[PDB]
């Protein structure tokens, strides 16, 4: 009886760590967005066609672009923890009432997790060019590492349910 | 989306699963109903040696 | 044994009644507040967590 | 069998209920986002896929 | 062309068909309400045995 | 679940209501002013691009 | 112009979200027929001793 | 009398196989759904008009499953025991009063 | 008591990682006492048995 009645705090923390996904996946929806805005600056500032004015106004998007991308990682936070914005490794939530856990590898939504830094930018047609590039990297790793996210997600509601 | 999520998570720590309550509630009123009987029975020893005087 | 004054068996008759109907009132106090945990009586941790959330 | 303490029939009951609940919030959520693959949840590889494409 | 393909495509990897949601949405309303049903039928079962007593 | 003081369900279901309000301000705001970028809101730098010319 | 941005922030601060509002009043139109059971239930402790006399 | 009391041993250990058993077949309706879903994931990396990036995803997600499975049968246990975990070819419960067993083949999950 | 249980008036965790040993040791101290409560109820249903004989 008192193994059955300790599976309630196993039940909380299966659903605690499908919040801090939660918080995760709504962050991550704002930075694919983001990135995909981005992609479409440094496509545009690539064409030659364009004088210097109008290369500088996409420079100047895709910057405050990049600098949303780190206030949207910075704030996915669930209660004080967080499985994207880089903090840490890894969490660990309950699986059975001996304590075994319930591992959800970090996946890390920042700048640096993307593969990109606090100042990446371009300044030629030539750099935006590559920067087409790195910004599909970087959006390609971004949805894969949500895709992770969300079947960890899946998977600790199959474990809620059969722990209960 | 954060606020619903918080609001969400506390639903989660302290709400009651009503159904699952309404389940205990007949089984612990039928219960109450048999401990009241079970009392009466007990009440009734005194009167069983009255026979022999 | 066989004794007029002390009803031992109603005592413990008595005392799991009561234990009946102690579980009865939470159950009731679920069902009207929608609560497993609606007071620092219930789980003083997890309703403090639940009130800073 | 015959307990008044644990209803093991109803903690099934209550389990089928749940799971149709679940199947209910699954049909509520493609129809107010018209789509089968709203999120990484529904299926990561198919919603990474398509938000790339 | 090929953008009008592109997002044809993300619709078919991703849309639901709400023809098909309509009807397992009143099937699974049924189901549920028959749920209801039988998990009410489960909670009677300690009152059977009342009337033994 | 089952619960009576938090609808995470129609939680939700707001989320996409209001996510399907918004792109049906942005398609009327479309159709009034016959602009796609009709502000600085909606793409800053094609929007000083097509002032400045 | 700014008549219309301070009529619009006036809004934002005091205008009630309907849609959210239609769920609180469903779940509490619910929890306050439960209570009323609930209460019902609660007076209904004085008369299971009655069978003791 | 003795014998018809003992018997009261031999309901408590079929009823504990019927929890084990139970326990075991939640694991495996948790591990079919993993199987089909795994299942789909292979039928849908075999297409050729697949690009890198869309294999990847579905091999990713396949990883995963496939350590899902490991996590639901490693938790198939009833009280410290399990039919379908692997680590016992069988267990025997209580039939009679003379301790002749049930045995319940072990079916690894 | 604590003691009796394995436990000591100042048993407590400060980490996640104390908490985790914590569990294993809690466990311990529900069985042993579950156990001594069991062994106290066979001696009471054998004062029992011994006060019928000795009627």
């Amino acid at each position: 009886s008192a193994t059955a009645g300790s599976m309630n705090a196993v039940k909380d923390s299966l659903q605690r760590g499908q919040s801090t996904i939660d918080v995760a996946l709504a962050a991550g929806d704002t930075i694919t967005d983001l990135l995909g805005k981005m992609k479409e600056k440094a496509l545009a500032a690539s064409d030659t066609s364009l004088n210097t004015a109008s290369f500088n106004a996409l420079k100047s998007d895709f910057d405050s672009l990049r600098d949303q991308i780190t206030k949207a990682a910075s704030n996915a936070k669930f209660n004080g923890v967080s499985i994207a914005d880089g903090t840490t490794t890894k969490l660990s939530f309950l699986a059975n009432s001996d304590g075994s856990a319930f591992t959800v590898t970090a996946k890390t939504l920042t700048l640096g997790g993307l593969g990109l830094t606090a100042t990446s930018s371009f300044t030629t047609a030539a750099a935006a060019k590559t920067m087409i590039g790195t910004i599909d990297t970087a959006l390609q790793t971004a949805t894969n590492k949500l895709a992770s996210l969300g079947t960890s997600s899946t998977g600790l509601d199959t474990h809620l349910t059969f722990v209960g | 989306k954060l606020q619903d999520s918080l609001d969400a998570g506390v639903g989660n720590l302290v709400d009651a699963d009503l159904a699952k309550e309404s389940a205990k509630l007949q089984s612990l009123q039928t219960k109450q109903q048999l401990g009241v009987q079970a009392l009466s029975i007990a009440n009734q020893s005194s009167s069983s040696i009255l026979s022999l005087f | 044994l066989n004794s007029i004054n002390t009803n031992s068996g109603a005592l413990i008759a008595l005392q799991n009644l009561n234990s009946t109907n102690a579980e009865l009132t939470q159950v009731q106090q679920r069902i009207n507040t929608g609560k497993k945990i609606g007071s620092a009586k219930d789980n003083g941790a997890i309703w403090a967590t639940a009130k800073n959330q």
